[PDB]
RNA sequence: GGACCCGAAAGAUGGUGAACUAUGCCUGAGCGGGGCGAAGCCAGAGGAAACUCUGGUGGAGGCCCGCAGCGAUACUGACG
RNA sequence: GGUAGUAGCAAAUAUUCAAAUGAGAACUUUGAAGGCCGAAGAGGGGAAAGGUUCCAUGUGAACGGCACUUGCACAUGGGUUAGUCGAUCCUAAGGGUCGGGGGAACCCCGACAGAUAGCGCGUUUCGCGCGUACUCCGAAAGGGAAUCGGGUUAAAAUUCCUGAACCGGGACGUGGCGGUUGACGGCAACGUUAGGAAGUCCGGAGACGUCGGCGGGGGCCUCGGGAAGAGUUAUCUUUUCUGUUUAACAGCCUGCCCACCCUGGAAACGACUCAGUCGGAGGUAGGGUCCAGCGGCUGGAAGAGCACCGCACGUCGCGUGGUGUCCGGUGCGCCCCCGGCGGCCCUUGAAAAUCCGGAGGACCGAGUGCCGUCCACGCCCGGUCGUACUCAUAACCGCAUCAGGUCUCCAAGGUGAACAGCCUCUGGUCGAUGGAACAAUGUAGGCAAGGGAAGUCGGCAAAAUGGAUCCGUAACUUCGGGAAAAGGAUUGGCUCUGAGGGCUGG
RNA sequence: GCCAACUCAGAACUGGUACGGACAAGGGGAAUCCGACUGUUUAAUUAAAACAAAGCAUUGCGAUGGUCCCUGCGGAUGUUU
C-alpha cells in the first residue's frame, strides 16, 4: 500500500497539547462550536454532584 | 365553457372525505328492550381523538342483553365524562351527565347532545364540540317533544327519541386564532380537499362567472337565484339580504 | 453444538446408536472429545491427559475414532 | 433575569401575525399547556393529550374537557342545571 | 476501512431492512439481518409491561420455538393482567358480592318490617 | 356529381393516453455545521412592603447564515 | 452538383520512458514515472428499465464521427443450481364481482332490493351445535416461519463443496413427568426442561408521527506496549508502514434505563436529572423480582483465515512442515441499533394474515397396569418461478457510445465549526483524434499609474466586505425586533504560566 | 499513589507589520412605492405589486335539507349534523 504516515499528525497533536497553534488567528468556529457551554455545564454538574454524594 | 370547481365537487374522486385514520361512526346503541323499558349499564374504557373531528369520542363497553359477549360502542363524548365512569342508557336511567335517556324522561330546560331525529336513528343533532340541544316542552297528547338546536331553530321530535345528558366536550376550539396557513393546511388535510380556495374574480371567464375583466370585479350582482342551474349558481345563493346586520 | 461437562454423560451419549464418529483433538492445555450425533455435535473437554487416555481406552469398540 | 417584558410564551412567534393576535392566542397557549388539579387523586398532574382530552399522569384517569382548558365555564352551569333538574324530579 | 453492501436485493433502509456489522473469522466485515424491536406483552389495566416474559416477535413465541415457562406466569390471569390488577379485581369482586348480599338482606328486612 | 389538378382555419363520429405534467388517497424513503435564545426551572442582590433586578439552566420558531436536496434572479454571459 | 476537402474535431487539469506482439502501434498488453476522482467518488451493490450486453477463443468486411493488433462490433462455444434470498401468504388506497336495480345494447352502480360461504363435536356418515351475503385481485420498499462461517469458477452462489445450525409438516418407539385424576418452590415480584381438557368468551403482540437532550451496545476512527515482516538510513529516527481475526447456533453468567415486590414509616422535608421530576395513593434507606443486549465465558474453534520463516517437484504433487495471532488506554469523535425523558398539534400520525396468553370446566383413569403428557432423544419429507450482466459522461430514456434526465444502501486521514473548499489512503482511472505555431477577432480567467460612475436608460459587470475574539451599536418598533446595525481593536511562530478531572487506599 | 482530555485565559521572546498568509467567507447607510410575513406561479422569453395565506365579513342549509355528479339506476359532502 502507498505510504500515508501519521507522524505529522502525532507531532501536531503533541504541539497542540503543549499549547501551540491555538491563538485567535487559528480559530474558525465560534467558542460554542469549538466546545459548547452545555457540555461544560454538564461536566461541572456531574463532578460537583458526585463530590457531594 | 368549462365546468366550475363547485360543479366538479359532486363527482368526487379528489373531493371525497379523508377517512383513513377515523375510528368509525359515533352513535348510540341500537334501541332494544332494555333501553326502551329499563336501563343498561356501561363503563367508559377510553377517551380518544377522532381525526377530522373536534369533539373527542368515548369507548363504552356494555354487557350484551342476551348473548355471552361484550357489546362495544363508540359515543360522542360529553364534557365531564372520564375513563372508568359508569354510563346508564334507558328510559329509567338517572338524569346525570353522560347518561342516554329518552326525551320523554328528560325534564324541560335540560341540556342534551346527540339527539335523535327518528326513534332509533342513534343520534343526529348537536354532535359537534361545545354544542348542545335544550329541551323546551313536552306534548303528552301526540307524544312529541320540542327542542332548541344549536342554530337556534326549534324542532319537534317524537318523545321516544334518545339524547345524552350534557354538552359535547371540546368546546371553545374555534376561538383560538390559527395565525398561519400551515395550521389550516393541517386542519383540512384530515377533512377533505377544500383548501386553499381561489377567488372567482381571480379566474378567467372560461371557468367562473366572476372571471375576466381588466379589473378584478364581479360585474353583476353576486346574489343568484335559488333555481339557477349548476355552474351559474355562485356567490350568495338566494340571499334574503346582504351586508352588515 | 453443545458441551458435555461430565465424562459419564459423554460415555452415555457415545453409547447410543446414532453416534456416528468420535473425534479427538489434542490441544496444548487440554484434550477435546467430539461425538457426532444426528442433531448435535457434543464436545467434552478434559484438562488432564491421563483421564483423556483412560477415556480413549473406554470408548466403545464399535464407534469410529479419529485423532486431530 | 426577566427575559421578556410582556411577550412570555408567545415570544416564539417573533414579530409575526400582529400584536393583537399574539395577545389573543396567549391565553390559549398558557391554558392548554398548564397543569390542572385532578379531582380523583388530588394532584396537579392533569395534562392535555389532544384537544378536549385531559389525562392525569399520576392516577391515569382520562377526562373529556374543554378544547384548551380542563373545564369550560358552561360545564359548571350545565352541571348545576342538571343537578337542579334531577333534584326536582327525585323530590 | 471496508465498506459494505446489502446481502439481499432489498436496497432501501426500511424498518424491516435493519442490520448489524459483524467481523467474521475470515477477517472481513459483513452485514447480518436483525429483527425489529418488539414490545412484549402489556397489561391492559395498568398499561405496564407483563413481567417474566421476553420481548420477541409474535412468531418467536410459538410453542415449538419457546419453552412453556418463558411464555407463562404462574398466577390467575398470568401473562395477561399484572399482579396489582389481579389483586384489585379479586378485592372488587369480593367486596361487591358482599355489598350485594347486604343489599338483599336489607331489602328482606325492610319488607318484613312493612 | 371528387368534376381540370393540388391546398384551409374548421365541423361531425368512434376510440386511445395521468411512463411527462396537475390534484386527492395508500405505503416507504431523505434533509451537515453554525446564529438568535420563547416557555418551564435553580440561585443570588435591592427594598419597610409591594415588588424589582442580576447570573445561570433549557431549547420554542411555517426564525436567521448555510451543506445535500429542491428551485432558477442576473450576466439580458457561453451556445444559438 | 457548387458550397468543400470548407464549417468544424477545443467542457470534465496529463501525459512520459523502455520492452513484448504485430505487415502496420500516439491509441493493444507488461513494468516504471508523473497526475486526477478524494468516501453526498470517476469506489463497492441494489430497485426500475434493458435482455445476453456476462465469460473464453478467433476475426475478412461494416461499425466503434482519427486510428486500432482492438471491442458493450462480428463469428463459434460456455454460463444463472435455494425448505432458510425473494415472489408465493396478509391486507392498504383502491380494483374486479354474485344477487338486485338501470340499460335498445356494447354496458352502468357495486354486498346497496338476498334461503352466504360454511365452521366445530360425536358418528349406524348420520345426528347435534354455531353460522351479520364476496373465503376474489391489489405492496420483488408496508406486515411476514427458518442459515451461518470457511472454500470453490473463465463466467454462479447466504443457491455449488465441506462443516456446523434452524424452520414447517408427519408418524411412531424409548426414557422422563402427573394421578391428592391433572407438578413443585417463593411472604411477594416471580422461578423451574414436563405438569388435563371441549363448545363459549376475553386480553396482548403484529401496531406505527415528528423534533430536542441524555445514556447503553456493535462497527469504524484514534493513542501506547509485545512480537512478525516491510520502508528510510550522507545525518537523525527503540522511529515510518502493514496486518496482529473469531459467524449462525447451544449452554451458563451478567443484569443498563425503566417497571415490579418485601420491611419501614418521612418537616429541620428529603431524594434527584443536562433538563426535568418523585414521595402517607408510602420517599429516602436495606434487601429482592423482572426486562434489553449488536454484553461476558465456554462449545462451534483453530482443525479455519491471515502474517512470517523453511524443505521439495523444479515440465502436470490444488505438496509438505514450523512460529504468532498478545496486553491496555481514550472520546460533546463518525455509521447503525436500543433505552428513557421532554417539546409540538383545531395535525394524534394503517389493516389483516399470523402468534401467544388468559376466564370457564362439560368430559375423562387405573393398581401393577390404565389414562394423559406444550418434556428429552430417536425416524421421514420439504413443490413451482426469478437468480448471468449493466444500473449509467457508452448496457435505462432522450432518433446516438448525447456535458441533459433517472429511486436508494456503505462512506477513511489532515486542516477546519463542518458528508464546506483544498490535499491524501483503499478502490478506480489518464476515456475524451493527435502534431507544430503562438497573427487578428473571439471564449474563460487576471493585473493596471492619476482620477473614481465623469461611462451607461440604469453602477450592467467587476471591485470592495467577509472567519473567529474583545469593545460598542441609532431612528423606529406590533417590545418580539431592528442587529452581524453603524463604528473600533486583535489574529503568526516559539518558550512558558494558571485554571478546569477519573480510579485506588483509612 | 496510578492514569486521563482538550478547552479557556494570561506572560515573555521573536520574524522585512507577516499572521482567518491558500481555501473558506455579509459591503454598509438615509428614504419613497407595492405586497403584512413564511408559501405558490406562466416546464421552453414575464417570479412579480400576480396567486395563496391567517384575520374580517356576507349567503344557503335541521336530512322529506343545502351544494354538487348522473342517460337511467343511484351517488359525493357523509365514518358527516
Ligand atoms: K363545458
Ligand atoms: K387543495
Ligand atoms: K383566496
Ligand atoms: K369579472
Ligand atoms: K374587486
Ligand atoms: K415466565
Ligand atoms: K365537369
Ligand atoms: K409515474
Ligand atoms: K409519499
Ligand atoms: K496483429
Ligand atoms: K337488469
Ligand atoms: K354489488
Ligand atoms: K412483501
Ligand atoms: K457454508
Ligand atoms: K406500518
Ligand atoms: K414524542
Ligand atoms: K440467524
Ligand atoms: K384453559
Ligand atoms: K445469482
Ligand atoms: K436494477
Ligand atoms: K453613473
Ligand atoms: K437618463
Ligand atoms: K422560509
Ligand atoms: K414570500
Ligand atoms: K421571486
Ligand atoms: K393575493
Ligand atoms: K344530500
Ligand atoms: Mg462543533
Ligand atoms: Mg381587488
Ligand atoms: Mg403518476
Ligand atoms: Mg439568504
Ligand atoms: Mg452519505
Ligand atoms: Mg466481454
Ligand atoms: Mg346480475
Ligand atoms: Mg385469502
Ligand atoms: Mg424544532
Ligand atoms: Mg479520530
Ligand atoms: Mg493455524
Ligand atoms: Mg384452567
Ligand atoms: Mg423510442
Ligand atoms: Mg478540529
Ligand atoms: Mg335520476
Ligand atoms: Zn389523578
Amino acid at each position: 500500500t502507498k505510504i500515508h504516515s501519521r507522524s505529522r499528525a502525532r507531532r501536531m497533536k503533541e504541539a497542540k497539547r503543549k499549547g501551540r497553534h491555538s491563538g485567535y488567528g487559528k480559530r474558525k468556529g465560534t467558542r460554542e462550536a469549538r466546545l459548547p457551554t452545555k457540555v461544560l455545564w454538564m461536566r461541572r454538574m456531574r463532578v460537583l454532584r458526585r463530590l457531594l454524594r | 365553457g368549462r365546468v366550475i370547481r363547485a360543479q366538479r365537487k359532486g363527482a368526487g374522486s379528489v373531493f371525497k372525505s379523508h377517512t383513513h385514520h377515523r375510528k368509525g361512526p359515533a352513535k348510540f346503541r341500537s334501541l332494544d328492550y332494555g333501553e326502551r323499558n329499563g336501563y343498561l349499564k356501561g363503563v367508559v374504557s377510553e377517551i380518544i381523538h377522532d381525526p377530522g373531528r373536534g369533539a373527542p369520542l368515548a369507548r363504552v363497553t356494555f354487557r350484551h342483553p342476551f348473548r355471552y359477549k361484550h357489546q362495544k360502542e363508540l359515543f360522542v363524548a360529553a364534557e365531564g365524562m372520564y375513563t372508568g365512569q359508569f354510563i346508564y342508557c334507558g328510559k329509567k336511567a338517572n338524569l346525570m351527565v353522560g347518561n342516554v335517556l329518552a326525551l320523554r324522561s328528560i325534564p324541560e330546560g335540560a341540556v342534551v347532545c346527540n339527539v335523535e331525529h327518528k326513534v332509533g336513528d342513534r343520534g343526529v343533532f348537536a354532535r359537534c364540540s361545545g354544542d348542545y340541544a335544550i329541551v323546551i316542552s313536552h306534548n303528552p297528547d301526540n307524544g312529541t317533544t320540542r327542542i332548541k338546536l344549536p342554530s337556534g331553530a326549534k324542532k319537534i321530535v317524537p318523545s321516544g327519541c334518545r339524547a345524552m345528558i350534557g354538552q359535547v366536550a371540546g368546546g371553545g376550539r374555534t376561538e383560538k386564532p390559527m395565525l398561519k396557513a400551515g395550521n389550516a393546511y393541517h386542519k383540512y388535510r384530515v377533512k377533505r380537499n377544500c383548501w386553499p380556495k381561489v377567488r372567482g374574480v381571480a379566474m378567467n371567464p372560461v371557468e367562473h362567472p366572476h372571471g375576466g375583466g381588466n379589473h378584478q370585479h364581479i360585474g353583476h350582482a353576486s346574489t343568484v337565484r335559488r333555481d339557477a342551474p349548476p355552474g351559474q349558481k355562485v356567490g350568495l345563493i338566494a340571499a334574503r339580504r346582504t351586508g352588515r346586520l | 453444538p453443545k458441551q458435555i461437562h461430565e465424562i459419564k454423560d459423554f460415555l452415555l451419549t457415545a453409547r447410543r446408536k446414532d453416534a456416528r464418529t468420535v473425534k479427538i483433538k489434542k490441544n496444548k492445555d487440554m484434550v477435546k472429545f467430539k461425538v457426532r450425533c444426528s442433531k448435535y455435535l457434543y464436545t467434552l473437554c478434559v484438562s488432564d491427559f491421563e483421564k483423556a487416555d483412560k477415556l480413549k481406552q473406554s470408548l466403545p469398540p464399535g464407534l469410529s475414532v479419529q485423532d486431530l | 433575569t426577566k427575559r421578556t417584558k410582556k411577550a412570555g410564551i408567545v415570544g416564539k412567534y417573533g414579530t409575526r401575525y400582529g400584536a393583537s393576535l399574539r395577545k389573543q392566542i396567549k391565553k390559549m397557549e398558557v391554558s392548554q399547556h398548564s397543569k390542572y388539579f385532578c379531582e380523583f387523586c388530588g394532584k396537579y398532574a392533569v395534562k392535555r393529550k389532544a384537544v378536549g382530552i385531559w389525562g392525569c399522569k399520576d392516577c391515569g384517569k382520562v377526562k373529556a374537557g374543554g378544547a384548551y382548558t380542563l373545564n369550560t365555564a358552561s360545564a359548571v352551569t350545565v352541571r348545576s342545571t342538571i343537578r337542579r333538574l334531577r333534584e326536582q324530579t327525585e323530590s | 476501512v471496508q465498506r459494505l453492501t446489502y446481502r439481499k436485493r432489498h436496497s432501501y433502509a426500511t424498518k424491516s431492512n435493519q442490520h448489524r456489522v459483524v467481523k467474521t473469522p475470515g477477517g472481513k466485515l459483513i452485514y447480518q439481518s436483525t429483527k425489529k424491536r418488539a414490545s412484549g406483552p402489556k397489561c391492559p389495566v395498568t398499561g405496564k409491561r407483563i413481567q417474566g416474559i421476553p420481548h420477541l416477535r409474535p412468531t418467536e413465541y410459538k410453542r415449538s420455538r419457546l419453552s412453556r415457562n418463558r411464555r407463562t406466569v404462574n398466577r390467575a390471569y398470568g401473562g395477561v393482567l399484572s399482579g396489582s390488577a389481579v389483586r384489585e379485581r379479586i378485592i372488587r369482586a369480593f367486596l361487591v358480592e358482599e355489598q350485594k348480599i347486604v343489599k338483599k338482606v336489607l331489602k328482606i328486612q325492610k319488607a318484613k318490617e312493612k
